[PDB]
């Protein structure tokens, strides 16, 4: 560790890259011979001979392969040699492996193999491929071979339903087929880039396969790539459990084996080496080393032997000659032409007789390529990059057709094409690098790949090989083609860079990793097995043999560049890794950890284009860019006149460099070899590196930085400057027109107002006004509007509308067009806030709406800017300024209420010792808020309001109000309200404990269950209820004096008006202030909250007296809390929360190294993931296990009660964590041991943060923000979360203070300090969430008309805040006439979407009436947009299945939780339901809610949190489906009624229509029910009625269980029914038909229904139907509950005389089997 | 003396180049402003200068090219004697170093109409002991044409460039500057008749306590020092409630930009 040493790593670099060349002999094949010749060496290497075919090895015939992987093979009838002695590894092992062999020999087939393998554990019974389960990824170095292998690969595996494809270049935006991609083909560098990202719900977990091709690459300067993927997958493996098959294909070289260890290759069993007498042709081989220094003379040195071996081939066999430029092909074909020409043998190539030559001449008219035309005629041609699709087409069609017999070409061809050629020459071995700014030796994987084209497979008996070179190089290329030139690992130059990466990702976080880390690395293994070539000694190997020392020295080498340079923040000592953002910047985007010092060394916000151009210009990718004397002058040139000027001299590569981009985005041609092939390189890079600079600047907030980066990068992208008509962006369009257009100079907004007509005229060329008319309504283009909502004098809510406002067309705009949104401030210099926008094609024509918030101040500032600006087109942008001329601030809002120094209130205060019973035990004395109030709340009864942060305490302020009324009435009633059921069940059993058990009172929890809730509404003294139970209970106030005469109304955590689900709670207590006010005794309210800045108001509207009203401060919670905000400035969240990391473990030790923590974390993964790092700091940490504080022995019961294995050993060094997919029971132990003491740690997802049975002594809330996957983006935890987290951080009986970090991004903290150091302005929202309390308003009768629609107004908190803070509800004066006006639209609008919804009548647009429907929609508490829908579906032929359809897209099911871990899961949960619709579709509520709803009723599985999610599916399901009935029913649909009444069975027993009714038994099963089948019982009376001991025998038994049988036996419905029809002998037609039915019940009303598979318990109901089965029609029904005894009557209207039999139908809606039916017909006389 | 055999090839380095980066430097000046206070006493009101858009100011000008805005404001409702300068118009323009081009036409929008005109701002090369002829002759022109601006009521306010810094003083025209001015054709720096009693320097302070906000062209840019044949003084315009571009920016000088892509 200590004695650590700073290495120079240039020192250590092979700078010949793939050149290197660490052999220093060379083995010539047996018959190679040299000779010499004036100038130059030639050295032949005979063609070998295929080796024996070994021991009766025999080429598997495609019928022996495994049927599955035969389609693969089709049209084949026999392997290949190497495939047979690969197709075991291959198909039918898992094992990695190593595959060297010549090129051409056959390795892609065997990848082939691989790929099948993966593919066959995916093919489903019904012979489907899974094809979303699993991805596979081919890397390729080269990307013309990436798309060679797009088309063989998608070929070959068409017939199997696989989608191959290449990665696309904009993965910022198009990641949409990636998920449609099985195989991904790409090059190292992407892979690299892409696994460099987190990415979120990224696809590389599907992963299963990674094929590296041409693995030799290892040796190039491009090879650290390689090992960075391989090094990065294996431990990943590690660390997931996950396997991933890596197969690794390779050229015949030296270290192969090595090879194999790096890609943990069994050499046993997955590695195969075949040496070059597998060559498909075999290869003789010609060197030619020149050795002539003179340039000139080397030249035609060069030309000459070029020459002489066509010479040798002329009209023998076709020649492939690759050169390295694109000019140089055609300058050699012309050398080569000419020099046939003055020697009069072109006509070897062509002879007569052969009507190539007519072929050659009709082509070369016609080809319009003018090298090509010189040439074609002569049988000579060229091919490079620079051609025409077709006429590379042209060259490769007329190769194959043998017309073309000379070919010069460049690699390109080599690499993208399968051409084959019988003699191949490469003209010399130098190509230019601009990366290396000097010309160099071609690449070995070039080489290799050039010299394979040679030799014909089929045509050819041998290939014939010519390579050119100078003669030192000789021995290279001879080692290189004859399995010589050993795969080095060319690893240190690129240390630092890939270690900044795998500090980035998180998988290195300090040096300990990072050495284990580089063990994974090539460099390592050759390291160990070569140390001298990596510059170690043998001795030093000796003395640290697994190199331990060494990688850390390289480690800290790299890790001090990084910190240096301000990526990393890197501690010697401990040697810990801190990330930074400039850090995740060079990792994402590619870049060298010089170039991100540079650009944070030199970046201003005041920087203009000119330095910014110097800037980019700067960057270490161009370290070896010089300025040649050769190019000066051309620079000089451009120099001179560049738009952007220059301050440099052109001495300096950095002018050069700057001018280059400059001619580039001009699109300018230039001259100078070296000078374009510079550009290429400048350019090619330009991209991302701007980029780059652009997130730095507009993460920092510089206004005009980020506008003129942006731009830039736009710029580079498009090649035209802003100047330019942004027109030229439709490629389309003729240049000659837009150029036209240009010069009129004209604004191109104006374009807008004229038409087709005046722009024809205006362009001075009408022929196409038309035309480009429709182009300028394509470019896009927005149109903004704001609603300014104050929240307080300082901080300011912002409504933004985006409306699209053009033509949207696919093929110019794809299937999305991306912006920023950018608010900036007076200046238009600091970004106050910024967000990326999506237009998503499918919402091109809607408006969209962004909410943000910014700070303001005072006086308050002219005005503050909204630009929405492209993201991808030049001059597509719009301002809309923010004036606050008009902006009306809320008034400031007051002090709080003193907190009075008090004697502490003991507990005989309460004058009663059964009272006192209650606390004496707990505590001595009342806090000081409890202390304060206790005399207004006790002893008088005045409405009151107690606003103090939460754990100061208010549940006792309501308790004193409860015992108070215990005092006035024996049986006074206390209804409670709790917005949160959680918290409803906490309350419940505390306040059983004291009210019922110790007081002898009844408290009872709400239901949801209304005949239920009426009777412990009856029953109950303290009635705890959530909003929404207790809404639907006091709807009915008029026709429930339960509900009138309640004494007390407490309601608890009264801030949540302000929040998502406020409106409801807003209107219940408003409804109990109508009440009371309506029955002239009066309703004692108190209300309990957080600290609220605005308390008078809503102490007002509840009708608290000032002096009634405790508007405490968050500075008096009775236990301190001391609080502290950390600012992280890293805008990505994965990064972010790696670098909180360790802060969170610092932040335990220092505030709270002894006592109780809770960690909050956004997600459940995170639980898990921060759980095991604070273990892992706390091991390397001098203090270990320091959070145990109970013997292992005293836990191990404890643990192995749990399913988690992570959980346990966390839980066993200490840590619990607690998430949402824990078992209940696993939730509690973990509870239990943190309430105990025995674990010191917590950590807890944000979603628990309401239902927490325990505190702490520290809460720590790590991260503020969490993933939405329905909206696929970030949201901030709302305020009312964050309370309540910080509110964990309270131990009255234990701690002093309570402490609470929160880590949250930058730019986040400063609202935090305005929100919670003071207290908590609240708003209302009840004007968005209307029209359902309308509605249910209009159905009871308490609004008539519209008039009443404002009185019911003005009693709400809604109506309050309308005075007080206009703006935030888009008013613009307080006036009375203001407000009226206000109200009488909003009610305006209201009730016209009710009446346009068929809930209500409008008559003489002032009174109003309720609907049938709207009825339904109040009566079963539905959102009246789901009856609407209800009503439009339902269709009188509905099936169960378009039931479950048409209920599962109720509006109640759109909220329901989306997570796309089960898109896969949910994928696979539809291939077996048994019912059929049209789409499968993504993660939508409402699919998810329709497949678990199927996984209901046929009981599919057991899932984790989809079972929570099941039960809250049926906690309205039923109300649904009643709804449905009444739908029916009302419109006389016999058929479908009956169909949803058995539903409700269904979905109550989880059945299906046929099934065996003994399903709902419990202890059985399917083969249980077969067998009674096969005795004779299918019925419930069928077991009822039998002897025990026959029973017994006829099922399996067990005899306890037996007892659970009986009881839902003898719970069963038994019910004889009579009926008689009342005096219808005497019946007359249209008029009263009325049947009397008679339900008499044995006597099983004991309790609830049995229905354990059902989550709410349930009171069995009932329907009795009058109906017609002939034509369908529901004549009569009503709907009932039964209670051993009951009668009810049913009405109907005669409508004809006579034959009219009725059907009668005694249905359930909680049991099957017992449904009845009769039939009665009396006669119309 | 040699006609062939010392023969060199001239070069172009055009003048505009040199200024664009001169002006890239600007923003280093805008945290050394002085005010010169050198009139003993004070002779009209008090005008109160908003930081911000004087710095804005400052970084869209050019060291040689003057250009100039029109300033507006209100009384503070507290003393009448005070002038807050509000909002500064960017109208399209040119200049020289001794003088600027303006429209005929006075800013027009109902953004502006609360507040009155207080004359206007423009930068200098260097620091003059007098007010410029050109000057008196610009604001009483201006005077003459539009009755709105009252000769006890508007003012010019200068920003020179000193080395590192900018001075800015504060003039207002005098009865016998304002019947000079407006008759006088002479463009030169020494006309007839133009005399120090012409003008008398008014009291200035700059100030952090608020801020001022800008108006530019609504459709065009307010910078034509490189379109100049397509500046007309009977030109008009319509304003926008947004900040101006620099003086060198890209759509100031389009020509450079296309002009260079025809090599
Ligand atoms: N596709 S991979 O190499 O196995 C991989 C690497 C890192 C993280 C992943 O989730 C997956
Ligand atoms: N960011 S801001 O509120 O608009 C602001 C404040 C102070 C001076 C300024 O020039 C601008
Ligand atoms: N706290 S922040 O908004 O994400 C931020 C601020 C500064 C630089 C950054 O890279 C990121």
């Amino acid at each position: 560790l200590a004695p650590r040493q700073v290495l120079d790593l240039e020192d250590l670099v092979f700078t010949q890259g793939s050149h290197f060349m660490a052999n220093k002999r060379c083995q010539l094949p047996d018959g190679s011979f040299r000779r010499q010749r004036k100038g130059y060496e030639e050295v032949h290497v005979p063609a070998l001979k295929p080796k024996p075919f070994g021991s009766e090895e025999q080429l598997l015939p495609v019928e022996k392969l495994p049927k599955y992987a035969q389609a693969g093979f089709e049209g084949f009838k026999t392997l290949n040699r190497i495939q047979s002695k690969l197709y075991r590894a291959a198909l039918e092992t898992d094992e990695n492996l190593l595959l060297c062999a010549p090129t051409g020999a056959g390795k892609t087939n065997v990848a082939l193999m691989c790929m099948l393998r993966e593919i066959g554990k995916h093919i489903n019974m019904d012979g489907t491929i899974n094809v979303d389960d699993f991805k596979i990824i081919y890397i390729a170095p080269m990307r013309s071979l990436v798309q060679e292998m797009v088309g063989s690969f998608g070929k070959r595996l068409a017939t199997y339903g696989i989608t191959v494809a290449e990665l696309t270049g904009d993965h910022q935006l198009c990641k949409e087929e990636i998920s449609a991609t099985q195989i991904i083909v790409c090059t190292p560098e992407k892979w690299d880039i892409i696994t460099r990202k987190g990415g979120e719900r990224t696809y590389t977990q599907l992963v299963r396969l990674i094929i590296l091709d041409e693995i030799h690459l290892l040796h190039d300067d491009r090879g650290p790539v390689l090992e960075a993927l391989v090094a990065r997958a294996i431990r990943n493996i590690e660390m997931t459990q996950e396997d991933v098959r890596l197969i690794g294909l390779s050229a015949t070289l030296p270290n192969y084996e090595d090879v194999a260890t790096f890609l943990r290759v069994d050499p046993a069993k997955g590695l195969f080496y075949f040496d070059n007498s597998f060559r498909p042709v075999p290869l003789e081989q010609t060197y030619v080393g020149i050795t002539e220094k003179k340039a000139i003379k080397r030249f035609q040195i060069m030309n000459e032997i070029v020459y002489e071996k066509i010479m040798e081939h002329a009209g023998k066999n076709q020649v492939l000659v690759f050169v390295h430029s694109r000019k140089e092909t055609g300058k050699t074909a012309r050398a080569i032409r000419d020099m046939c020409l003055e020697k009069d043998t072109l006509g070897l190539f062509l002879r007569e007789g052969s009507a190539s030559t007519e072929v050659l001449r009709t082509e070369a008219e016609q080809c319009k390529n003018l090298e090509l035309k010189d040439l074609l005629p002569y049988g000579f041609a060229i091919h490079h990059a620079g051609m025409t699709r077709v006429d590379r087409t042209l060259v490769e069609d007329l190769f194959a057709d043998k017309h073309i017999q000379v070919l010069v070409s460049t690699a390109t061809l080599a690499w993208g094409v399968n051409l084959p050629a019988h003699t191949v020459i490469i003209k010399g071995t130098q190509v230019y690098s601009p990366e290396k700014g000097r010309w160099t030796e071609l690449g070995a994987l070039d080489i290799l790949q050039m010299l394979g084209r040679a030799g014909r497979p089929q045509y050819d008996t041998k290939g014939e090989g010519i390579l050119i070179t100078s003669h030192g190089e000789l021995q290279y290329y001879l080692s290189l083609l004859n399995q010589q030139l050993p795969i080095e690992s060319q690893m240190v130059s690129k240390l630092p860079d890939m270690l900044n990466a795998e500090i980035v990702l998180g998988n290195v976080q300090n040096a300990k990793d990072a050495v284990n880390w580089l063990g994974y690395a090539y460099l390592y293994i050759r390291m160990l097995r070569s140390p001298t070539l990596y510059g170690i000694s043998h001795d030093d190997l000796k003395g640290d043999p697994l190199l331990d020392q060494r990688r850390l020295d390289l480690v800290h080498t790299a890790a001090l560049m990084l910190d240096k340079n301000n990526l990393v923040k890197y501690d010697k000592k401990t040697g810990n890794f801190q990330v930074t953002e400039l850090g995740r910047i060079a990792s994402h985007y590619y870049i060298t950890n010089d170039t991100v010092q540079t650009y944070n060394q030199l970046l201003k916000p005041t920087l203009s284009e000119i330095e910014l151009f110097r800037v980019f210009s700067l960057s270490s990718e161009f370290k070896n860019i010089t300025v040649r004397e050769e190019e000066k002058l051309e620079l000089q040139k451009l120099l001179e006149r560049v738009p952007i000027p220059v301050k440099e001299s052109i001495e300096e590569p950095s002018a050069k460099i700057n001018v280059l981009l400059q001619a580039f985005i001009s699109q300018l041609k230039l001259e100078g070899f070296a000078l374009m092939a510079d550009m290429v390189y400048v350019t090619q890079s330009a991209g991302r590196l701007m980029r780059a600079i652009f997130e730095i600047v507009l993460n920092r907030g510089w206004a005009q930085l980020t506008d003129k980066t942006l731009n830039l990068c736009k710029m580079i992208d498009k090649r035209m400057w802003q100047s330019m008509c942004p027109l030229r962006q439709f490629r389309k369009l003729p240049e000659e027109v837009v150029k036209k257009i240009e010069k009129k100079n004209f604004p191109f907004e104006r374009l807008y107002d004229l038409n087709h007509n005046e722009i024809g005229e205006l362009i001075r060329m009408p022929k196409m006004g038309k035309t480009i008319h429709k182009y300028v309504h394509l470019f896009p283009k927005l149109e903004l509007s704001v609603h300014l909502q104050p929240i307080t004098r300082s901080t300011l809510k912002v409504e933004l509308t985006i409306t699209p406002d053009f033509q949207w067309d696919e093929k110019v705009h794809g299937s999305s067009e991306a912006f920023w949104i950018l608010v900036e401030d007076v200046d238009s210099e600091v970004i106050l806030h910024h967000e990326y926008f999506l237009l998503k094609a499918k919402y091109a024509q809607d408006e969209h709406l962004i909410t943000f918030f910014v700070p303001v101040f005072e006086p308050l500032p002219p005005q503050y800017f909204i630009r929405v600006v492209s993201d991808r087109w030049l001059s597509c942008e719009t301002q809309l300024p923010v004036s606050f001329r008009h902006l009306i601030l809320p008034e400031k809002y007051p002090p709080p209420t003193e907190l009075l120094d008090l004697q502490p209130l003991p507990v005989s205060a309460l004058r009663n010792s059964a009272f006192e019973s209650l606390y004496q035990d707990k505590f001595p004395f009342f806090n000081p808020i409890q202390t304060q109030v206790f005399n207004t709340v006790y002893n008088s009864d005045d409405n009151v309001f107690v606003g103090a942060p939460t754990g100061s305490g208010k549940t006792i302020c309501a308790e004193f109000a409860i015992l108070r009324m215990l005092l006035q009435s024996s049986e006074g009633r206390c209804v409670y309200i709790t917005p949160m059921e959680a918290l409803a069940e906490q309350v419940y059993m505390d306040w059983y404990e004291k009210f019922q058990d110790r007081l002898n009172k009844k408290v009872v929890l709400l239901t949801g269950e209304t005949s239920t809730d009426l009777k412990l509404l009856g029953k109950g003294n303290i009635i705890i209820s959530t909003p929404e139970k207790w809404d639907i209970l006091s709807r009915r106030w008029k026709q429930r004096k339960n509900v009138q005469n309640i004494n007390l109304f407490v309601v608890d955590e009264v801030h949540l008006i302000g929040g998502e689900n406020g409106p409801v709670l807003e209107v219940i207590c408003s409804r109990m202030r109508y009440i009371s006010s309506q029955i002239e005794r009066p309703i004692r309210i108190v209300a309990l909250s957080s600290s609220l800045s605005n308390a008078k108001d809503v102490a007002h509207w509840l009708g608290c007296s000032a002096t009634s009203t405790f508007n405490f401060h968050p500075n008096v919670r009775p236990v301190p809390l001391e609080l502290h905000i950390q600012g992280f400035n890293i805008s990505h969240t994965q990064t972010r929360l790696l670098s909180m990391a360790k802060p969170v473990y610092h932040a335990i030790t220092k505030h709270s190294p002894k006592k109780p923590v809770i960690v909050f974390v956004p997600s459940r993964k995170q639980t898990r993931l921060t759980a095991i790092d604070i273990l892992t700091t706390c091991a390397a940490d001098i203090q270990r296990q320091r959070f145990l504080h109970c013997t292992e022995k005293d836990l191990i019961p404890y643990l192995e009660k749990l399913s988690d294995s992570t959980l346990k050993e966390t839980l066993l060094n200490g840590v619990g964590y607690l998430h949402e997919g824990l078992s209940p029971m696993e939730r509690r132990l973990v509870e239990q041991l943190f309430s105990s003491g025995a674990i010191q740690v917590v950590v807890a997802s944000r979603s628990l943060c309401w239902g927490m049975n325990v505190a702490a002594h520290l809460v720590i809330i790590m991260d503020t923000q969490y993933y939405n996957g329905k909206i696929h983006a970030y949201v901030d935890y709302p305020i009312y979360d964050v309370l309540q987290m910080v509110g964990h951080a309270n131990r009255p009986l234990q701690d002093d203070e309570g402490r609470c970090v929160i880590m949250c991004q930058g730019s986040k903290k400063d609202f935090f300090k305005k929100f919670l150091y003071e207290p908590l302005p609240v708003e209302s929202h009840l004007d968005h969430c209307m029209h359902d309390h309308f509605n249910a308003e209009i159905v009871t009768k308490t609004i008539e008309n519209k008039q009443d629609a404002v009185d019911y107004l003005t009693w709400t908190f809604l109506y309050r805040r309308m005075t007080q803070n206009p703006n935030y509800y888009n008013l613009q004066g307080i006036s009375h006439r203001h407000l009226s006006d206000h109200l009488s639209e909003l009610v305006e609008q209201t009730l016209s979407d009710l009446e346009q919804s068929k809930c209500i009548s409008i008559e003489d647009e002032m009174d109003v009436a309720p609907l049938n429907l709207g009825m339904i929609a109040a009566y079963y508490y539905i959102n009246y947009t789901t009856i609407e829908l209800f009503s439009m579906s339902l269709n009188a032929k509905t099936k169960v299945r378009g039931l479950i359809e048409i209920i599962s897209n109720a509006a109640e099911y759109e909220n329901i939780p989306i997570r796309h871990h089960e898109d896969n899961l949910l994928r696979q949960l539809a291939q077996k339901v048994p019912h059929k619709l049209n789409n499968p579709k993504f993660n939508d509520p409402h699919v998810k809610t329709n497949l678990l709803l199927q996984a209901h009723l046929s009981r599919m599985q057991l899932s984790a949190e989809l079972q929570s999610d099941t039960e809250e599916i049926l906690s309205k399901a039923i109300r649904l489906i009643q709804a449905c009935v009444d739908v029916l029913s009302s419109n006389g649909w016999l058929s479908p009624a009956l169909a949803a009444m058995e539903l409700a069975q269904m979905v109550t027993q989880a059945m299906w229509s046929k099934d065996s009714y003994l399903k709902q038994l419990p202890h059985f099963t399917s083969e249980h029910i077969k067998r009674c089948t096969d005795k004779g019982v299918e019925s419930v009376f069928d077991i009822m009625e039998m002897e025990d001991e026959e029973r017994n025998a006829l099922l399996q038994l067990t005899d306890s269980q037996i007892a659970d049988v009986a009881r839902f036996c003898n719970r069963y419905p038994n019910i004889e029914l009579s009926y008689e029809v009342v005096d219808k002998d005497s019946i007359r037609s249209g008029g009263p038909v009325v049947v009397l039915v008679q339900l008499e019940r044995e006597e099983e009303v004991t309790g609830p229904v049995i229905a354990p598979l059902f989550p709410q318990k349930r009171e069995e109901g009932w329907w009795v139907v009058i109906g017609d089965a002939k034509s369908n029609s529901l004549i009569s029904i009503k709907r009932l509950t039964l209670q051993q005894k009951a009668k009810v009557k049913l009405d109907f209207v005669a409508p004809a005389t006579g034959a009219h039999n009725y059907t009668l139908y005694f249905m359930s809606d909680a049991y099957m089997g017992c449904d009845q039916e009769y039939k009665f017909s009396v006669d119309v006389k | 003396g040699p006609l062939g055999s010392m023969t060199q090839t001239f070069s172009s380095k055009t003048e505009w180049r040199v200024r664009a980066i001169s002006a890239a430097n600007l923003h280093l000046r805008t945290n050394h402003i002085y005010v010169s206070s050198d009139d003993i006493k004070e002779t009209g009101y008090t005008y109160i200068l908003p930081k911000n858009v004087l710095k804005k100011f400052i970084c869209i000008s050019d060291l040689r090219a003057q250009i100039a805005g029109y300033l507006y404001g209100v009384s503070p409702p507290d003393n009448p004697q005070v002038k807050e300068i509000r909002c500064i118009v960017m109208v399209p323009q040119w200049g020289t170093h001794q003088t600027v081009h303006l429209p005929g036409q006075l800013p027009q929008h109902e953004y502006l109409k609360e507040m009155e005109p207080l004359g206007w701002i423009h930068t200098q090369p260097n620091e003059s002991p007098q007010l410029s002829p050109q000057d008196v002759t610009t604001h009483a022109k201006i005077m003459a044409d539009n009755p709105s601006w009252d000769g006890e009521k508007t003012i010019i306010i200068t920003c020179s460039f000193t080395p590192g810094s900018c001075t800015l003083t504060a003039y207002k025209l005098t009865p016998s500057g304002y019947e000079w001015g407006r008759q006088n054709t002479d463009k030169g720096n020494n006309p007839k008749g133009y005399l120090p009693s012409h003008y008398e320097r008014v009291q200035m302070l700059l100030s952090d306590r608020f801020l001022g906000f800008f108006m530019v062209p609504a459709q065009s840019s307010w910078n034509y020092n490189f379109m100049g044949v397509r500046h007309d003084p009977n030109m008009k315009y319509e304003l926008q409630l947004a900040n101006p571009k620099e003086f060198y920016h890209e759509v100031h000088r389009p020509s450079h930009f296309l002009n260079f892509a025809l090599l």
